[PDB]
């Protein structure tokens, strides 16, 4: 990838499992007779991670963005392999099996996915207001979900029923069909830009979507596909 | 560090506690709804009296 | 009139039940014959395969 | 044209328009018509009849009260059972349903809640250190 | 390797230990070889019918898929493997059983169970028992998979038909890893975590990556691996369990809590996965078991309310009762696999509103009786279900109406 | 009473017809299975004796 | 013992402790300078255990049948000493201190005491049925005793009184006076045939013991001994 | 407050009654059984207060017996004193004196 980086291109390296890279390093160190460190890991875990993920930088000539997949042993985020991986991470995208069981293919947990670039002065002033308010609304829904499941939405007051409605709308609205991969729920290609995401979520966050039922937001587009489907079905 | 086994046993015990309390909360909500229905059914008689 | 129609409906329903019972029994006999024939044919084919593999 | 509000301390029995009613009052049976004067009534255990448009439904009451207003009649009865039903006296299905209503259901509730509390206490003190 | 090893119990060196004469053969295959590779393989499409309703409906296993069976102590891992082997009576698949580090009596009982059900007509039983040296236990699974790769690449004449599909069960990879750890430590090789050598992930991986599903260019055969791992107090995060879990495509978790609770296959549906998924299932099972998976997930979400269901509302009690009936349905007796048509019929009866009348403790009996009904009163329904099991829209009106008529006829003439 | 009796008698007649159908199909299945078992046993014994003769 | 096995006699072998054998192996390996395995144990633990256990088999000539005591420290069944023997067992008898302190000196827990031979095809259908039903009623009592700890038995019971009484009677009836326990107690020992014990538990399971109180089941042989004690008291 | 700090539940003496005088064997079997019952159903003793008559009686007898076992340092009891005290406790002669006086 560094060849194409040297041409000024923006490469996006993908890594299938950086934890298996860690395990390969640990096995190599054990086979060489070196003394184990931390949780039976190699002594050179930090340097071995550095020699790989310090070549993934934004050079003045070109850039290599990377996306690793990390296996967390025993769901222990303090384990030395995730601990050393997290030291080099700029963003995290947490997938949950619970979201997957609800037939949400991009099962990204917005309350567990973070990014260091989520700042007002880098990604946009409206970005770090729309994302912040979407996360706040989803956190409110996570707080109220147990009450809703136990009691029901009738006990919820105003400013909470609307918040739960908007939260369900955005939670179902985060789903994409991935029509590029195979043709499952195929539709015309969209590739929703960052600005379009910001505008759509600012639109829904400012109302303008309450008349839409909480079933249209599924494998949709940029909230203009949502209103187009709403007009097509019954309007 | 007491032990991995002992802390795992404590985790299992507290998880069982959480499940029992969740079931208790659910049945208490159901009983509260039934008691509210009983109160609303009794209320017209008390109002007439 | 309701009594007359009820008696007529009872007779019609029992006649239709007898006809459907006869049809069901006939279809069952046909299915039984077909299944027995196919089982015998499968057994004969397996026996021939055993002969060939024994040779 | 008077709506008969037969209501018991546990539940409302009837809230329909009735054109003719009797009443087992402690000083003689009284038949109330939709124009009857205001009245207060104490009912001994008897048999109230609802004759809405010639209904003639027997309805056994075991005492209570009756308030008659020029446009409505309310019966505040203690305990009531429908006299005719299908079976003699109280229906067999009513007793079969009420047999699992406060006996089977209450026993199951008590057993389930008790056993949940006991399992919670048993797995509680074994945790020792939080 | 070849046809001569069929019904023979052999050493990891290939020498027979069943006392039934010398092994007849003309070809020897090396113990260690590279996996078929990148372009050699093919996507897993043909299903492996284990006969267990829960496995065949929720955790599909396909030809060429490495599906780990991971459990603890006595949860039925060998029972699941033997049930899978017994279900290949006429499925055109050759089974291999390795049994690393077991008792001689246990392997003898397994062989007796196989030969009393006619399974030895297509089964190879490698055996490296506990008393044998750690070298034999170390080379046993590789001998088994060498025989399996002979079946995959060339095939053998089974029932007069050429068979190129092999199902191999490494009945204890934990014991194999223990034997290799003993070998390495006795060679004074540097230990790692839990005193296992550095090349212990490599160890199993060479063994397991040899199980492939080849394309039509390279023969079209397949080798299906069923490794077995024994955990200690359900320590899934141990070294060898994590190694085999990462290597294998899917996992089948067996829990002692479910085993002692009456669940005859002690299968934990919630945590067990098969990443091949619906591709390793027939179209009939794909169409039927989706609602079963959804209802079981809903029940597992509400499992804490099971004893309190009499005090909840109508829909939650209905979900709890449906989940209880489905869980009782998945209970299966040992050595009694079910064909795909029987599983599809039973799961169609359960998925639709037909088991609501029959009480929970009788569900299993109902299933048995229904199968007997379909085995006696309606063979045509079973043949119809088996015939169009590959149809994309499986519940065609013909088979749907036939199955509904069979279910109604059984329910009307039986009382529970 | 006549309507109820007509419905009950129709359902009972259909159920009895299906019971007889099941009985005859099961009898034919058992006969075919035992005939197949006899054929297979004869084929196996003849294969064994042919193997001895060629041996 | 192998000499008596080779003579055709069915010989009995009692290994009074297994974890001490494992400890001796670990000490021998540590003293020899072998590389430690697992938690400081011997690398040849499985091989040594197999070498010991595989000689105890049933052959055509004779049969060595063995009982081996294993001491689990606390409740740890994952220690190397009981873990390495689990693969070699046909049956496990789980002794409990709670049952022992309840004066049930043969302190076998009927639950968590399994056997591969407990199959209707081997021990007979009546034996399997009686054992399974006894385990079922004891399992029901395991919850009903908790239930009656706070809500008295007389308060409410839907056949719970009868099954609690039967379960208490059978868990007392599992207790048996030993010949070698005369020193501890003074009660003479009792020997019950396998047919008589299953017959007695079948008789006690469905009636015939509901009138005898839970005091004549304490230290007896078959059900005939319980009866003889009852009509000896009622003289 | 359990000054000897004996954890009787897990403490074991494999010799058992053979290491006791016959008086102590006579007066200790009921003590051991009652203490075992108290250790069993002592989970319902911190906050569960209703229980029934039998469970409350067993808990309270166990509490009295445990309070009986507390000893000050350098104050050994002769075997006759121990068996007399255990005979008093095991024959319901202490059922009226309250718990926070038992040692006294
Ligand atoms: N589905 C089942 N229904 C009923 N009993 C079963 C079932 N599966 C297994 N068993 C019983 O449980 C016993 C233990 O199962 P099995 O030997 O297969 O387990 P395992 O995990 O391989 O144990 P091991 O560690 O002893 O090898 C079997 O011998 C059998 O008696
Ligand atoms: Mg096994």
């Amino acid at each position: 990838a560094e060849y194409f980086r040297d041409e000024g291109r923006d490469i996006l390296l993908f890594i299938d499992n950086i934890f298996r890279f860690v395990q390969a390093g640990s096995e190599v160190s054990s086979l060489l007779g070196r003394m184990p460190s931390q949780v039976g890991y190699q002594p050179t875990l930090g340097t071995e991670m550095g020699e790989l993920q310090e070549r993934i930088t934004s050079t003045k000539r070109g850039s290599i963005t990377s996306m690793q997949a990390v296996y967390v042993p025993a769901d222990d985020y303090t384990d030395p392999a995730p601990a050393t991986v997290f030291s080099h991470l700029d963003a995290t995208i947490s997938l949950e099996r619970s979201i997957a069981e609800r037939a949400i293919f991009p099962a990204v947990d917005p309350l567990a996915s973070t990014s260091r670039i989520l700042d007002p002065n880098i990604v946009g002033e409206e970005h770090y207001r729309v994302a912040q308010e979407v996360k706040r609304v989803l956190q409110r829904y996570k707080d109220l979900k147990d009450i809703i499941a136990i009691l029901g939405m009738e006990e919820l007051s105003d400013e909470d029923k609307l918040t739960v409605q908007r939260a369900r709308k955005i939670e179902l609205f985060f789903s994409q069909p991935f029509t590029v991969a195979q043709q499952f729920t195929g539709r015309p290609g969209k590739y929703v830009p960052v600005k379009k995401t910001v505008e759509s979520f600012a639109r829904l966050l400012n109302g303008e979507g309450d008349h839409i039922p909480e079933s249209f937001f599924y494998m949709q587009g940029d909230f203009d596909d949502v209103l187009a489907a709403y007009e097509a079905s019954q309007k | 560090m007491p032990s991995s086994r002992e802390i795992k046993r404590r985790i299992r015990s507290v998880k069982n506690v959480a499940q029992i309390t969740r079931a208790m909360e659910m049945v208490s909500a159901s009983k509260m709804r039934r008691a509210q229905r009983n109160v609303l059914a009794t209320r017209p008689y008390a109002d007439r009296m | 009139e309701q009594l007359a129609n009820a008696r007529r409906d009872y007779e019609a329903e029992i006649a239709r039940a007898r006809q459907e019972a006869a049809k069901i029994v006939a279809q069952a006999q046909e299915r039984a014959k077909q299944q027995e024939a196919e089982i015998i044919a499968q057994a004969r084919r397996e026996a021939e395969r055993l002969k060939e593999e024994a040779r | 044209p008077i709506h008969l509000e037969i209501v018991t301390a546990e539940r409302v029995i009837l809230s329909d328009d009735v054109d003719m009613i009797s009443a087992p009052t402690k000083d003689g049976r009284v038949g109330i018509l939709p124009r009857h004067a205001p009245l207060m009534t104490i009912l001994e255990p008897g048999e109230l009849d609802i004759i809405k448009n010639g209904e003639r439904t027997p309805f056994a009451v075991s005492g209570g009260f009756m308030e008659v207003l020029p446009h409505r009649v309310t019966i505040l009865a203690d305990t009531v059972e429908r006299a005719d039903e299908i079976d003699e006296a109280r229906a067999e299905q009513a007793r079969a349903e009420a047999e699992a209503r406060r006996r089977e259901a209450q026993s199951e509730r008590d057993m389930a809640l008790a056993e949940a509390k006991l399992r919670k206490e048993m797995v509680r003190l074994r945790v020792a250190q939080l | 390797v070849g046809q001569g090893l069929l019904g023979r119990v052999v050493n990891p060196l290939g020498q027979p230990i069943d006392g039934k004469g010398p092994i007849v053969y003309e070809k020897t295959r090396p113990i260690e070889r590279i996996a078929p590779g990148v372009i050699t393989r093919k996507s897993v499409d043909t299903p492996v019918q284990t006969g267990i309703i829960a496995i065949d409906a929720l955790i599909p296993i396909g030809r060429g898929q490495r599906e780990l069976i991971i459990g603890d102590r006595q949860t039925g891992k060998t029972a699941v493997a033997i049930d899978t082997i017994l279900n290949q009576k006429g499925q055109g698949m050759v089974c291999i059983y390795v049994a690393i580090g077991q008792r001689r009596a246990q392997v003898a009982q397994v062989v007796g169970t196989l030969e009393r059900f006619g399974a030895m007509e297509y089964t190879i039983v490698v055996s490296a028992t506990a008393s044998e040296s750690a070298a034999l236990q170390y080379i046993a699974p590789y001998a088994g998979c060498a025989m399996g790769e002979e079946i995959m690449e060339n095939g053998v004449m089974l029932n007069g038909q050429l068979v190129k599909d092999a199902l191999i069960v490494y009945d204890d990879l934990s014991k194999h890893a223990v034997a290799y750890r003993q070998v390495s430590l006795l060679l004074r090789r540097p230990p790692g975590r839990e005193a296992y050598p550095g090349d212990v992930f490599y160890l199993h991986s060479r063994l397991l990556e040899r199980a492939a599903r080849l394309n039509e260019e390279y023969g079209g055969g397949s080798l299906t691996a069923l490794p077995v791992i024994e955990t200690q107090a359900n320590d899934v995060s141990a070294y060898i369990p994590t190694n085999v879990i990462s290597i294998t495509d899917g996992q089948i978790y067996l829990e002692s809590d479910l085993f002692n609770a009456g669940q005859r296959p002690a299968l934990n549906v919630g945590i067990s996965v098969s990443r091949v998924g619906g591709a390793a299932q027939t179209r009939a099972m794909r169409a039927v078991a989706g609602k079963l998976k959804g209802e079981l997930a809903q029940f597992r979400d509400l499992a804490a309310f099971a004893q309190f269901a009499s005090d909840l509302d109508a829909t939650t009690k209905a979900q709890i009762e449906r989940g209880q009936r489905l869980q009782e349905l998945l209970k299966q007796p040992q050595y009694q696999p079910l064909p795909v048509e029987d599983q599809v019929a039973v799961l169609y009866a359960a998925t639709n509103n037909y088991l609501d009348d029959v009480p929970v403790p009788l569900i299993t009996k109902w299933r048995d009786d229904f199968l007997a009904f379909l085995r006696t009163a309606h063979p045509e329904v079973r043949k119809l279900i088996y015939d169009n099991r590959l149809d994309r829209k499986f519940p065609t009106p013909e088979v749907k109406e036939a199955l509904e008529a069979a279910i109604k006829e059984f329910k009307a003439t039986s009382n529970y």
